[PDB]
C-alpha cells in the first residue's frame, strides 16, 4: 500500500534555509508528479509547485520564484523542497502530495491532462521562523 | 534505473486502475496512458455473468422421506440413506470438475482477446513500424499526440507517412 | 421474512448455486455440496510487475 | 492567473439536512479541470471529487457534485456527524494551479 | 487499379440461436435438435414373441 | 400436539382439529397419546397428514 | 457505392454456396470466386458427427418398479418418488452444461481453421505482397488467372516475381 | 534425395529423443540439433499430473445393503437394484465424456505452446531473416555456432548484423 513520510519539525532563524524531505514507498517513484502545499496558521492552502521525477522538471508559482528549489533522487526515492532567505511569514505546515495519473510532459508547466488531483497526501511538517 | 516501457509478454501493468486493456506511449513531448474501452467492455460482459448460468433453473420441490424426531426401521433406513450418500457424491464430483473447466476457459479466452488487439495495431501501421519484441512498436517517424490518438482511434491513414518512414527504416 | 427452502436449524435463501449447511432440507433448496469453499475466477491471470 | 471564489459564509446547518457549496472562477475552463478536498484539523487533506463529477476511491455515495462553464457545485445529500470540515476548490486549468478561499461548516 | 486476393467464410440471411458458455443468444448458421418429443401411438412388436393377456 | 393427535382429538391438540393451511409446522416432543397406546403403520400415516392442505 | 472485396475480419460472405472457406480476387481481367475444398471438408467431417458421439452406448434394460393401474404403499411410494425426481435432476443439469461445452468449442475450433489458412497464404507470397488489414493481400505485380489459381493451388513459386515486385513495393 | 531440414508444419522429428521441443540448423560448418529445455519442462509438468486430479478426494465409507448369501424380499429387492443400475449409468457416461474433454484440451494446448516459441524466434531476428514457410528461418548473413547458440539462448543482438543483412535481402 502507498504511504508518504517526511522529516519532523524544525526551527530556523530569519535569513537561514531549510530542506524538507518527502519519501515514498509501495509504488514506482519515477511516475506521477509530486505536489507541495503549505498552510500558514489560520490561512488557507497555498500551492507552491510540483516536480516531474522522471527528468527533474519543475514549475513554481510566481510568488516563490527565485526562492524555492526542488530536487529528486530516484535511487533513494525522496523528493526534496529547499527554501532560502527565510522571513517571519514562512512559518507554516508543508505537505507533499502525489498525483493520481500516470502521464507527464517533461515540463509540468505545459501539461494539459484531464481529471487529476492530489492523492496519498503525506503527513506534513512544521517549520517555525 | 530510468525510463523504459514494456507491454504484455513482459509483465502486467500495476497502474491500470480503469480498464482491462489499454495503451502506453513515449515521444518527444512526454509519456501517457489510456484504456481501450471497447475490448475491455466485451470481456467483462462475458465473464461476470457465468455465475448465473451455473444455477439450476428447473426447480423441483422436495419433501421429507424420514422423520427427524422418531425412529425409522433399520431395514429401510439403510436403503434410504445409502442412496443419499451416493447422490451427494455425484454432485460434489460434478461441481469441482465443472467449475475447473469454466476457470480454464476464462484464462485462455481473456489472453486470446489481447493478442487479437496487438495484431490489430500491427496491420494498422503497416511498413512504418517494427516490433521490438516486448509488446511495443517502434514508430520510425516523429508524430505527436494527434497521431497517438489516431492509432488508438483506428483513424491512422498510413499512406501519408510512408515516404518519410521508409527513408529511416532502410537508412537511405 | 421470505424463503423457499427450510432445514431443521432455520431457513436458507440465497442466489449461489450450491450450499453446505445441511443435507436434509424441504422445499426448493440449492444442491448440497460436501466442500468448504469453491472459488470461481472472474478476472484474468495475474502476473505482477518486476521490482 | 485563474482565481477562484467560493460561496461565502460558514453555512451552519443542522444534522440530517441537505447542504450545497458552489465554486466560481474568473474565466471558463473544461469541467474536467477541478477537484474537491476535505480538510479536518490536525490531519492532511483528503481527495473527495476529481474532475468535478466523479467520486474518489472508497468515498461514500452521499457526496456528489456537478457544474459546467463558470459555475461548479458540490452537494451533500445528507449530513452526518462525521463530515463537518473545511472544503476546498482547486482548478487544473492553467499554471499556476490555485486553491480557493475555503468554506467552513458548523453545526447549529 | 491493383490486384488482390481475399479470404472469407460463408454466412446466411438468417440463422438459429444456441447457447454457449460465455453467451446465451449465440447465433449460428445451422443447428440440430437433440430432444425427442414424438412417439408412436401403437405397440410396435415386430420380431418379439409377445402375449396379450387381454381381460 | 402431534399431527396424529388431530385425527384422534387428544386434549393437547384440542384447539385446532379442523383447519386449512399451506405449510404445516411440527415442533419437537409433541404429545400424541394421553392414555398409553400405539398406532399401526404410524409412519405411513404421519406422511399422509403432512402432505395434505387441511 | 462500388468495388471493395473485403474479406473476413469485416463480415461473412452471403454469396457463398459451395463451401465454408474460399477465396476472392480482382485484377485487370475481372472479379471472381472459388471455394477451398480441403479445409472445408476437414471441418464438416468433425463437426457433424458430434450427435452420435453423445448417444449412450452401454445399454442396460430397465424394468418397472411401480404399478400403473394398482396402488403402492405410502411409506415405500415416497422413497421411490424421491429417488426418481432426484435422478431426473442430474440428467437435466448434466445435459444442458455438456452441450454448452460442445457449442462453445465448435465456435472456437472453426474460427482457428480460418486463421490457419490466412497465415498459409501470407507466408506463400513472401515479399511480393502486403496486408491491407481488411483480411486480404495486395499483390504488387500484375499476374492473371493462371497466377490466381497458382496461389490457391499452393504452386506459387515466388522466386521469379521478386525482382519486379520489390521495385514497386519500395518505390524504386 | 538429400538435405532438407523441414520443421513443424511438415512433420514431426523422429530422431528427437531428449525433449518435446527443440531446434535444428545448417550452415557452412555442419548440421546439428538441440532441445529447448524450458518450454518442454513446463508442458510435461502440466500434462502428467492430470491423472491425480481425476481422483475423488471426499472419501465416504459405504456398506452392504443386501445379503450375498441369503435371499431378499422381491418387492424391495427390485427397488434396491433398480437404483444401482441407474447410478452406474451416470458414472459410466460421466467418465467417458469427462476424459474426452481432457484429451481434447491437451492436444490443443500443447500445439499452441509450439506456435508461441516459433513467434518468439521470429521477433528475435527482426529484419535479418525471412520465413520460408516450412517452419524455419533463412538467415541472410554468415553466422557460426556462436550465433546459433545465441538464437537459442535469447542473447541475439540484431543491431550489429543489420547493416550486412539488408544488403543481401534487398540485393543492393
Ligand atoms: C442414516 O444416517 C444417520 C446419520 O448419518 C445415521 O444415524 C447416526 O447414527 C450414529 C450411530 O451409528 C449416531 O452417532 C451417535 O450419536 C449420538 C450423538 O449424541 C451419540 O450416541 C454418539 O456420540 C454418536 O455420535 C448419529 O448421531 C446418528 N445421526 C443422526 C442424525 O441421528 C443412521 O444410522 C443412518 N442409517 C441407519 C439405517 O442407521
Ligand atoms: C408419487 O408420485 C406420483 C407421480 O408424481 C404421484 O401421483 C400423483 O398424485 C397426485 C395427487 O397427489 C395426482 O393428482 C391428482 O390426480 C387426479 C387426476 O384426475 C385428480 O384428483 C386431481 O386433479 C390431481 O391432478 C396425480 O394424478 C398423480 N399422478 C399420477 C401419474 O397418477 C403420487 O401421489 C406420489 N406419491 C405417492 C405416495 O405415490
Ligand atoms: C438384483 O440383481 C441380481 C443380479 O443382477 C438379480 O439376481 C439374478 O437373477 C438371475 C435370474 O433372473 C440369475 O441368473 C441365473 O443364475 C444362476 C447362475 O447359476 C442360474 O439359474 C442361471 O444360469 C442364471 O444365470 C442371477 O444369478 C442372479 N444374480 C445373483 C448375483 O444372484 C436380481 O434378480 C435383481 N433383483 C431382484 C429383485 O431380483
Ligand atoms: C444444416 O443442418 C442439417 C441438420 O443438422 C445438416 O443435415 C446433415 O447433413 C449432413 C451432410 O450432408 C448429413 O450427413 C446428415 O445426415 C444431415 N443430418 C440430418 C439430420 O438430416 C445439414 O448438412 C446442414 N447444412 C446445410 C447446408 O443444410
Ligand atoms: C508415458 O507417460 C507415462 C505417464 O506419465 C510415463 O510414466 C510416468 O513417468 C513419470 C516420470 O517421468 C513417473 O513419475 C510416473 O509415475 C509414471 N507414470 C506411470 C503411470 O507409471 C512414461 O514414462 C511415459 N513414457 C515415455 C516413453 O516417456
Ligand atoms: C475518434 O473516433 C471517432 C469515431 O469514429 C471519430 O468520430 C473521431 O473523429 C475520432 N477522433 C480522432 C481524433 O481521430
Ligand atoms: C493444382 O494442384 C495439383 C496438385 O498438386 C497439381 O497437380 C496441378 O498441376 C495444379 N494445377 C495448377 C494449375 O497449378
Ligand atoms: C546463455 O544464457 C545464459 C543465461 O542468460 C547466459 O548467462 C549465458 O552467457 C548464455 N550463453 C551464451 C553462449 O550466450
Amino acid at each position: 500500500q502507498v504511504q508518504l513520510v517526511q522529516s519532523g519539525a524544525e526551527v530556523k532563524k530569519p535569513g537561514a534555509s531549510v530542506k524538507v524531505s518527502c519519501k515514498a514507498s509501495g509504488y514506482i517513484f519515477i511516475d506521477y508528479y509530486i505536489h507541495w502545499v503549505r498552510q500558514a496558521p489560520g490561512q488557507g492552502l497555498e500551492w507552491m509547485g510540483w516536480i516531474n521525477p522522471n527528468r527533474g522538471g519543475t514549475d513554481y508559482a510566481q510568488k516563490f520564484q527565485g526562492r524555492v528549489t526542488m530536487t529528486s533522487d530516484t535511487s533513494i526515492g525522496t523528493a526534496f523542497l529547499e527554501l532560502t532567505r527565510l522571513k517571519s511569514d514562512d512559518t507554516a505546515v508543508y505537505y507533499c502530495a502525489r498525483d493520481r495519473i500516470w502521464g507527464g510532459n517533461w515540463n509540468p508547466q505545459k501539461d494539459d491532462y484531464g481529471d487529476r488531483g492530489g492523492d496519498y497526501w503525506g503527513q506534513g511538517t512544521l517549520v517555525t521562523v | 534505473l530510468f525510463g523504459a516501457i514494456a507491454g504484455f509478454l513482459e509483465n502486467g501493468w500495476e497502474g491500470m486502475v480503469d480498464g482491462w486493456y489499454g495503451f502506453r506511449h513515449q515521444n518527444a513531448q512526454g509519456t501517457g496512458q489510456a484504456a481501450d474501452y471497447k475490448s475491455t467492455q466485451a470481456a467483462i460482459d462475458q465473464i461476470t455473468g457465468k455465475l448465473n448460468r451455473l444455477v439450476e433453473k428447473t426447480n423441483t420441490e422436495f419433501e421429507s422421506i424420514e422423520s427427524e424426531f422418531s425412529e425409522i426401521e433399520h431395514q429401510i433406513g439403510n436403503v434410504i440413506n445409502w442412496t443419499k450418500d451416493s447422490i451427494t457424491d455425484i454432485w460434489t464430483y460434478q461441481a469441482e470438475l465443472l467449475v475447473a473447466m469454466e476457470n480454464q476457459h476464462t484464462i485462455d479466452m481473456a489472453d486470446s482477446e489481447m493478442l487479437n488487439l496487438y495484431e490489430r495495431v500491427r496491420k494498422q501501421l503497416r511498413q512504418n513500424a517494427e516490433e521490438d519484441g516486448k509488446g511495443c512498436f517502434e514508430i520510425y517517424h516523429a508524430c505527436d499526440d494527434s497521431c497517438m490518438e489516431s492509432i488508438r482511434n483506428n483513424t491512422y491513414d498510413h499512406s501519408q507517412y510512408r515516404e518519410e518512414a521508409l527513408l529511416n527504416r532502410l537508412n537511405i | 421474512c421470505e424463503s423457499k427452502c427450510f432445514w431443521r436449524g432455520g431457513s436458507i435463501n440465497t442466489r449461489l448455486p450450491f450450499q453446505n449447511l445441511s443435507p436434509r432440507t424441504v422445499g426448493q433448496c440449492p444442491k448440497y455440496v460436501n466442500r468448504r469453499s469453491l472459488m470461481l475466477a472472474t478476472g484474468m491471470r495475474n502476473v505482477p510487475e518486476l521490482i | 492567473e485563474i482565481v477562484l471564489t467560493q460561496s461565502p459564509g460558514t453555512l451552519s446547518l443542522s444534522p440530517g439536512e441537505r447542504a450545497t457549496l458552489s465554486c466560481r472562477a474568473s474565466q471558463s475552463f473544461s469541467s474536467t479541470y477541478l477537484a474537491w478536498y476535505q480538510h479536518k484539523p490536525g490531519q492532511a487533506p483528503r481527495l473527495l471529487i476529481y474532475g468535478s463529477s466523479r467520486r474518489a476511491t472508497g468515498i461514500p455515495d452521499r457526496f456528489s457534485g456537478s457544474g459546467s462553464g463558470t459555475d461548479f457545485t458540490l452537494t451533500i445529500s445528507r449530513l452526518e456527524p462525521e463530515d463537518f470540515a473545511v472544503y476546498y476548490c482547486q482548478q487544473f486549468g492553467s499554471s499556476p494551479r490555485t486553491f480557493g478561499q475555503g468554506t467552513k461548516l458548523e453545526v447549529k | 487499379g491493383l490486384d488482390k486476393i481475399c479470404l472469407g467464410h460463408h454466412a446466411v440471411a438468417n440463422g438459429t440461436i444456441v447457447k454457449t458458455l460465455t453467451n446465451e443468444q449465440e447465433e449460428v448458421t445451422n443447428a440440430t435438435e437433440t430432444v425427442e418429443s414424438t412417439g408412436i401411438n401403437r405397440l410396435c412388436m415386430k420380431g418379439r414373441k409377445h402375449k396379450d393377456l387381454g381381460n | 400436539c402431534h399431527p396424529i393427535g388431530m385425527l384422534i382429538g387428544t386434549p393437547a391438540c384440542d384447539l385446532h382439529l379442523t383447519g386449512m393451511w399451506d405449510t404445516l409446522i411440527e415442533r419437537e416432543n409433541a404429545i400424541a397419546y394421553c392414555y398409553p397406546g400405539a398406532t399401526v403403520n404410524v409412519e405411513a400415516l404421519r406422511q399422509k397428514i403432512m402432505e395434505s392442505g387441511g
